[PDB]
């Protein structure tokens, strides 16, 4: 499972560049009698386009009765946009091979998601110029229709 | 002259500029038939790898993911597809697998005589790939030793072993009775031995007039051996092995 | 593409994808008839007639043509 | 629906009607002005 | 020894957010621009003569107020647009304001001239 | 004439 | 009740059309003409320059007649082109 | 306007917002909305897309009529409109079914040129503003707007060399340039190309 | 919930027919009244999975020609039959119970080649499952050329003999009630496409102004036959066709739809365009899909035609403005199984529905309004019946609708179009007499 860092899902909010997401996955072993938790430290997670953009070692965080869960802590999605695969490939010798994949689309930033003008100081200067011109134009029009020649 | 203008304009409009593209007048409905098959009998997330010319149409009608489209913003990607189609099946398989491709679509006009088939657009693919990778796809190898572009029994060994050639002329000679078929855009005879077997791809669809042909990448062997070996096993007739000879394999890590 | 309109041989030399599309090729004389019958001979005339009496509108049309 | 031949006839009929009306307009305009 | 051992970790390297100027400099320049606007508004009323002699009187005053109300009101719309309202609301508000304004402004201009 | 390879 | 409704349906007379579909195309080619004439007169009643009240009177009555004729024409033409209304 | 399609160029994807011209689609969508919500007839979107070019062919004929009516007379305008209506050269890229950018683009070109000539000979700010707005529409519709961007200046330049400068020219050109350029930098595809 | 009132099955004869794309059952039971109190009802027993998909349930008297009241009661689930007259304390009654189910057997070898015939596997209870003690029984499988049993039991009594094309299971003579510990898996031959329509959407548009009733059906079809082993080869298909392989096949090449008499303006399209291979004959509309539908393939298409309103709409006698309409429920290919049907009758804007009736039970009825090409007021009245399991030829009922369409509402459509044109013309008038010159 992969989700936003705040618990929001992917369907409620599709992923966007430079977002913070969490990946978790659980494992279990068969002793031949009961399923038990698999404590392994070599498991890794890869966010790939065609080549790994993120390779992160999963850390144990939260054990069930028969399974143990692993997680990559919050990480920031790349600034490159595209269709990225969320991959957990556990391939140890002697053990069963387990592969999990999930192709998701990481959008670019929309037009309304950039910082507004009133939050950048350089923009403060330019907004001031625009306002001074609009106000002076209104005063000009009133005076051009009032003042006789 | 004005009345002549009206007549000439109407005739020109009727004869030349009013032809649809999805349906060739005879009706030949191969394009839509193949695209609808791909839309109805394929997985919604599957990816189709064809030439750029037919990208938009697929997206509109097949409604499936495409590697390249008519808009050509990225030329390295188109070069990758061109390399994937002008190289031996092993290389094509590796490249296409690296991009999660499920199906490959080719246009073949040998039966009808379309003329807009992929084999009449192969020399362009070879050029574009040649630009990016000058040492692997060489245009001077798809010609004969005399400089001729042949698809006959006198084709280059590099031509006969390319993906596009082996995927377009498959099961073609066995169609025309007698054991020899005749093309109708290049006007050359293809015999059953001019076409080597495809060991990495399966045919899943072939339109009614053999104009669109859809192949599917086959999953790699469970035992982890090259698919050419699986093939040469399933083909080679049963016979006693030559002998038991120590294999030259190297050092186990 | 705009440079290619002046350096006619440029496309093939560098951009190999612009010189494969049929759309960007020169045209033989028949096509200027198949598309504008009768008008094609009568157009060069209209340009001269607009040139004998220059006005600003006519300067526009001449440059366009 | 309307057949192809009938469509051709309609196209040519509209074109001829258009050209004759334009010629009549030019004739009246030139004579009267 | 391919794909048999643990693999080195990869971490994406990000770019830098562009540097914004310190607020004191921006405040200084905003003050300069404000002073320039004030100097213009006073140059009109002082050195130059914006006479304000021919203020309209009679029924024409009503049309004058309507004209000024269209002139300021389109600007109010554009400011209500800069601050978040949608293009469709900004396109219907403009139509509503424009139609009576197109009548009253033309009427003021016809009477006065 | 269309956006296609010749 | 299925039995009651079924008996009522079978022991009843079949639908009879107001204007048969076959004849509706001719009615359209006639209605169009009338609308064209009346509307054209209405369009030529905004230049009379006789009296604003007279212009309003003429325009309103001509427009009303033209509107009724145009509505009928639209229904007949729709039905005759295969888009039934 | 903020659409990322992940079903084209599969590994990379395509940001359509800044790689598409949004004016043909916007016009078709507006016609669709108008027909189904106001006039009351809900035609399909495939039918509107198919019959888009035939509809604007008449608009192009009228625009040609006015543009010619600005160079000689109204009779020559009628002849020009008749010629353009059925001329095979225009018909080739505007047959019912053809839905590329040219369908509406070559209509806007004539409209823009009409307003420019009306603005240059008369000398009016309103017609130059109308020309600027239609030039914006062309910038938003087709990618061959650059032709206008280089034909309107050229005309003006020639008028300077032949000694025919006036004040009507100053007024018309400066108003067209200012409004048109500031408005054609609002399409995401164009960006800051007009100044660099 | 064993039924308290009791009966005794003197003879229980069961015949299952497998010659179609569905299962039809006919149970001929003679019941005696164990209880001394007069009994009036009988309960039939179904399993859970079989009761989930039972399309048609009927019961009738062997001697009489009348259909006894029969319902499905909603883990041996039950159906209740109701006798017209009270049955005496000790007396015998003979019924023929007929059921049609929406299940067919799965192919025993899942993958077969284009030419090979298909064998299907069906699993059912061999021993009579009933709520009343049974003193004699039989089970006979008919309708297929070859019947064999998968994993036959050891016991000789639990075995089948073949007479002609039947597979009789032999007369047992002592059966406890509620005894279902036996399972029978039988493989039978089949050489026909198993046509399943996942969803059908029927639109029936009534127009008073033009006396035409228009039908438009959207089909989502799938063949449930054996999947193609080794993939699809055009070469093999063409070789079959050229050698005049006119035998039976398990793939769909042509579909023969049966339409109401007098149909006109036929059309057959799909989501990609108009298919051209569509021959319309006399009351038959032959349709050829773009690609032959093999085992496990999906094809979604739309067919449509037009008829005359005089054939479906009748006028009430007491009032000239009340109408009764009888509309068919299914007009599809000869042998097909439907899994969901949504029948929508669109009525003119004025109509006000007054009475509704359906011969087969429905899963939902809804009334709403949907706009149309010249709907400038509210829209056509849309009455929607949702149904679940329907069979091609069993479900031949006709929906009956009674609605009121007054003459005031007939003339309002021209008036609304006229009001729109009138307002436009008044707007032009205002725009023309309002000077805005500075
Ligand atoms: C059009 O389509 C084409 C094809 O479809 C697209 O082209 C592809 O683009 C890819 C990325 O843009 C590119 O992949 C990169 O290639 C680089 C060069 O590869 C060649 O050289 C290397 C040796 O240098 C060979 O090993 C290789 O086989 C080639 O011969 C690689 O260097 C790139 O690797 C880096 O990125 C990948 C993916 O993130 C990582 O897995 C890898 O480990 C490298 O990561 C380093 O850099 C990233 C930032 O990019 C860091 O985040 C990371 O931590 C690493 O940083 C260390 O190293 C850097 C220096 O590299 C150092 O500064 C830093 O401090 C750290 O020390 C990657 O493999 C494809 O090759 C290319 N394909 C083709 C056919 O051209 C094209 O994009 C499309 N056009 C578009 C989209 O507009
Ligand atoms: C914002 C205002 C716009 C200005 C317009 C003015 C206002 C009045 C409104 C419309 C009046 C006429 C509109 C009818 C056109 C629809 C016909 C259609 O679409 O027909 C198409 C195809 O055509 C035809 O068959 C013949 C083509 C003839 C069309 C005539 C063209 C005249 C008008 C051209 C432009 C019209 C603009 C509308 C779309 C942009 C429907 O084919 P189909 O396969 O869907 O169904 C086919 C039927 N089966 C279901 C059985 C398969
Ligand atoms: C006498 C006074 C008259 C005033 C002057 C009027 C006209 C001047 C014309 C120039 C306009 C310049 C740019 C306008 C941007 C509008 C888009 C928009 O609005 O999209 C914007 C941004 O998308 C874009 O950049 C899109 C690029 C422009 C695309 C335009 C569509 C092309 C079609 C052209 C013709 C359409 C005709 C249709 C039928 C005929 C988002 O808007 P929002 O909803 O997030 O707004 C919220 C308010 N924020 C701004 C504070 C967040
Ligand atoms: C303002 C001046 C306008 C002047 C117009 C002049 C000439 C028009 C000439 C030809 C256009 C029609 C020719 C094609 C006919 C077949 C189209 C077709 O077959 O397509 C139709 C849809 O298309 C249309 O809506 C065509 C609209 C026809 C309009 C006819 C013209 C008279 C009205 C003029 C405008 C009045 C506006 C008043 C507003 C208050 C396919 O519908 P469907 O797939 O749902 O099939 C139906 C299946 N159910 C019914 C079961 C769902
Ligand atoms: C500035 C204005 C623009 C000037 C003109 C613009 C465009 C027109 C030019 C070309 C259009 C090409 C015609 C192709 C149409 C194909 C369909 C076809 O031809 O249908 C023909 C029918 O024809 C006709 O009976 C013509 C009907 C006569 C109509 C009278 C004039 C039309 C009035 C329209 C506007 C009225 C509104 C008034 C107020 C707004 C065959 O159809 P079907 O056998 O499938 O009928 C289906 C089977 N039933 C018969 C059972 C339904
Ligand atoms: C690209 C160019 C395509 C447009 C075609 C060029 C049209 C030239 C217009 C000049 C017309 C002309 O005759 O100029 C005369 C004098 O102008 C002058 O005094 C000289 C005008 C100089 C303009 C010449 C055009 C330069 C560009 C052509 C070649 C450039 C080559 C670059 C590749 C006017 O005559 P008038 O008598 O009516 O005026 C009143 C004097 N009494
Ligand atoms: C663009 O590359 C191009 C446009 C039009 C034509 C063309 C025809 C194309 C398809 C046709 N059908 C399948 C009906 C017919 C065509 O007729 C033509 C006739 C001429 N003449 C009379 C000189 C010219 C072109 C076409 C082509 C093409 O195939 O040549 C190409
Ligand atoms: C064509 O109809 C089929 C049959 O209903 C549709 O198949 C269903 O598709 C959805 C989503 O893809 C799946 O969840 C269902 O399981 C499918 N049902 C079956 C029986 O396979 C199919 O989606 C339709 N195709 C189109 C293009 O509309
Ligand atoms: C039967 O009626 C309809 C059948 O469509 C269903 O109820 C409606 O379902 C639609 C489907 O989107 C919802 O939008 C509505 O809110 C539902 N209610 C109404 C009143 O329309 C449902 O299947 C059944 N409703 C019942 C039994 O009340
Ligand atoms: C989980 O917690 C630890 C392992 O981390 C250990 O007590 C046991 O395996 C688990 N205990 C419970 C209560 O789940
Ligand atoms: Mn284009």
């Amino acid at each position: 499972v992969h989700s936003h860092a705040d618990g929001t899902s992917y369907d409620e909010e599709p992923y966007k560049i430079k977002d913070k997401v969490i990946y978790s996955v659980g494992f279990s072993e068969w002793n031949g009698e009961e399923w038990l938790p698999h404590i392994a430290d070599d498991i890794q997670f890869e966010l790939r386009q065609v080549d790994p953009y993120y390779r992160l070692t999963l850390s144990p965080s939260g054990n069930d009765s028969e399974t143990q869960y692993y997680t990559t802590g919050e990480f920031i999605l790349p600034d490159r946009h595209g269709v990225f695969t969320f991959l957990t490939d556990y391939r140890k010798i002697g053990l069963s091979f387990t592969t999990d994949k999930d192709v998701k689309a990481i959008r670019h930033l929309a037009n309304d998601e950039y910082p507004r003008s009133w939050e950048i100081s350089n923009s403060w200067v330019y907004i001031s110029a625009i306002c001074g011109v609009i106000v002076a134009w209104i005063f000009f029009v009133v005076s051009f229709v009032t003042t006789s020649s | 002259y004005l009345y002549l203008f009206v007549f000439h304009s109407t005739w020109v409009t009727r004869t030349a500029y009013s032809s649809p593209s999805v349906v060739l007048p005879s009706l030949i409905d191969d394009f839509r038939e193949a695209y609808y098959w791909l839309r109805m009998n394929s997985d919604e997330d599957s990816k189709v790898a064809a030439w750029w010319d037919y990208g938009y149409q697929i997206g509109g009608m097949a409604d499936r993911t495409t590697l390249v489209d008519n808009n050509t913003w990225n030329n390295t990607h188109i070069a990758i597809v061109g390399k994937a189609m002008a190289s031996p099946e092993e290389k094509s398989y590796e490249i296409l697998k690296e991009h999660d491709v499920d199906y490959v679509l080719v246009i073949f006009g040998g039966l009808i005589g379309f003329g807009g088939d992929d084999i009449n657009k192969f020399l362009w693919m070879i050029r574009i790939s040649e630009g990016i990778w000058p040492e692997e796809i060489k245009e001077r190898d798809f010609y004969t030793a005399e400089g001729e572009y042949r698809v006959d029994a006198r084709a280059s060994e590099t031509m006969r072993n390319s993906l596009l050639y082996k995927m377009s002329y498959k099961d073609f000679p066995q169609l025309f009775n007698g054991g020899q078929a005749t093309d109708r855009v290049r006007q050359q005879m293809i015999t059953p031995l001019d076409v080597p077997p495809l060991d990495y791809f399966d045919e899943v669809f072939t339109s009614e007039n053999w104009m669109v042909r859809i192949y599917q990448l086959k999953k790699d062997d469970a035992q982890g051996r090259t698919l050419r070996d699986v093939g040469e096993l399933t083909r080679s007739s049963t016979k006693t092995r030559r002998s038991i000879k120590r294999p030259e394999l190297g050092l186990r890590v | 593409r705009f440079y290619s309109l002046w350096d006619t041989n440029y496309a093939k030399i560098h951009i190999p994808i612009i010189a494969s599309v049929s759309e960007h090729q020169p045209v033989s004389w028949p096509a200027f008839f198949f598309d504008t019958h009768f008008l094609i001979w009568l157009f060069p005339a209209g340009v001269f007639l607009l040139f004998l009496d220059l006005k600003d509108e006519h300067v526009f049309v001449i440059a366009y043509s | 629906m309307i057949s192809d031949e009938q469509l051709n006839s309609l196209a040519i009929t509209f074109g001829i009607v258009m050209m004759t009306l334009i010629v009549i307009y030019h004739a009246v305009d030139s004579t009267m002005s | 020894v391919d794909k048999f051992g643990i693999k080195p970790e990869i971490h994406h390297i990000f770019h830098a957010e562009p540097k914004r100027v310190a607020k004191p400099i921006a405040v200084i320049f905003v003050l300069i621009i404000f002073i320039t606007i004030l100097s213009l508004i006073v140059t009109w009323l002082n050195s130059c003569a914006a006479a304000f002699n021919n203020i309209p009187t009679g029924v024409t005053a009503v049309y004058f107020l309507g004209f000024i109300a269209t002139i300021v009101g389109f600007e109010v719309i554009f400011a209500r647009y800069y601050l978040g309202t949608s293009i469709f609301e900004t396109l219907f508000s403009s139509l509503y304001l424009g139609a009576p304004g197109l009548l009253t402004s033309t009427k003021f201009l016809r009477s006065f001239g | 004439y269309a956006a296609a390879t010749s | 009740t299925y039995e009651q409704l079924y008996k009522e349906f079978h022991s009843s007379k079949s639908f009879q059309p107001f204007i048969h579909l076959d004849t509706q195309p001719k009615f359209a080619i006639c209605g169009l003409i009338v609308t064209l004439a009346v509307l054209s007169s209405a369009l030529f009643a905004v230049g009379s320059k006789s009296s604003y009240i007279k212009k309003l009177f003429f325009y309103t009555i001509l427009s009303v007649i033209g509107s009724l004729f145009a509505g009928l024409t639209t229904v007949f033409a729709s039905n005759s082109f295969g888009v039934y209304v | 306007l903020n659409w990322f399609d992940d079903r084209t160029w599969y590994p990379l994807g395509r940001v359509t917002g800044g790689t598409l011209y949004p004016g043909l689609m916007t016009t078709s969508a507006f016609i669709w909305h108008a027909l189904r919500n106001w006039l009351g007839l809900p035609i399909d979107i495939r039918n509107v897309c198919v019959l888009f070019a035939p509809l604007f062919s008449g608009v192009t004929a009228w625009a040609t009529y006015e543009f010619t009516k600005e160079i000689k007379d109204a009779s020559a305008g009628l002849l020009a409109a008749g010629f353009i209506a059925i001329v095979p050269g225009y018909i080739s890229r505007s047959v019912a079914g053809s839905y590329d950018n040219e369908a509406i683009a070559i209509t806007l070109l004539m409209v823009t040129f009409m307003f420019w000539i009306k603005a240059q000979k008369t000398g009016s700010i309103m017609h130059a503003t109308c020309a600027a707005l239609f030039y914006f529409y062309m910038v938003s519709a087709w990618g061959g707007y650059v032709f206008i961007t280089n034909l309107i200046p050229l005309h003006v330049f020639l008028l300077i060399l032949m000694g025919r400068y006036s004040s009507k020219l100053y007024s018309a050109y400066t108003t067209w340039y200012a409004i048109g350029t500031v408005a054609s930098m609002q399409i995401p595809f164009v960006g800051f190309l007009p100044i660099r | 919930y064993e039924p308290p009132a009791t009966w005794e099955n003197v003879d229980y004869k069961r015949t299952i027919d497998v010659s179609n794309a569905y299962i039809s059952e006919t149970i001929e039971i003679t019941i005696k009244n164990i209880a001394s109190e007069p009994a009036t009802e009988y309960f039939t027993a179904f399993e859970s999975g079989i009761f989930s998909k039972v399309s048609f349930f009927s019961a009738y008297f062997t001697n009489e020609a009348t259909f006894l009241n029969s319902q499905l009661l909603a883990e041996i689930r039950y159906g209740i039959i109701q006798f017209p007259n009270a049955i005496s304390p000790q007396e015998e009654v003979s019924l023929v119970i007929k059921s049609f189910y929406n299940t067919v057997g799965i192919p025993y070898p899942e993958h077969v080649g284009m030419s090979e015939e298909q064998h299907l596997l069906w699993e059912t209870n061999r021993l009579p499952l009933s709520a009343y003690d049974t003193k004699k029984a039989s089970f006979t499988l008919i309708g297929s050329s070859s019947f064999e049993e998968y994993h036959p039991p050891n016991d000789e009594s639990l075995l089948g003999k073949a007479n002609g094309n039947s597979f009789e299971f032999g007369p047992w003579e002592d059966i406890p009630r509620f005894s279902s510990n036996e399972t029978l898996a039988i493989v039978y031959s089949h050489n026909a496409p198993l046509n399943q329509v996942v969803n059908l959407r029927r639109d029936i548009w009534l127009s008073h102004w033009a006396s035409t009733i228009q039908f438009e059906e959207y089909y989502e079809l799938t063949n449930k036959a054996a999947k193609l082993s080794k993939g699809f080869s055009r070469l093999e298909l063409m070789k079959q066709i050229q050698t005049q392989n006119m035998r039976q096949t398990h793939f769909v090449t042509v579909l023969d739809m049966l339409l109401p008499e007098g149909a006109t303006d036929h059309y057959f399209t799909d989501l990609v365009g108009l298919v051209s291979t569509s021959h319309a004959e006399r009351d038959h509309f032959f349709i050829r899909p773009r690609f032959p539908i093999f085992g496990g393939w999906n094809y979604n298409f739309t067919v449509g035609w037009t008829n005359k309103l005089s054939d479906f709409l009748h006028v009430s006698s007491g009032s000239d403005e009340k109408f009764v309409a009888s509309i068919p429920i299914l007009n599809g290919p000869p042998d097909t199984v439907y899994d969901n049907v949504e029948l929508s009758v669109f009525l003119p804007e004025g109509a006000e529905i007054f009475d509704i009736d359906s011969p087969v039970p429905f899963t939902n009825v809804s009334i709403e309004t949907q706009k149309s090409y010249f709907d400038l007021n509210k829209g056509h009245v849309k009455l929607t019946f949702s149904y679940r399991n329907l069979i091609s030829q069993v479900a031949n009922g006709q929906v009956l609708i009674k609605y009121d369409y007054p003459k005031s509402s007939f003339f309002k459509k021209p008036l609304s179009i006229a009001c729109y044109i009138f307002t436009a013309l008044m707007g032009v008038f205002v725009l023309k007499t309002l000077n805005m010159n500075v």
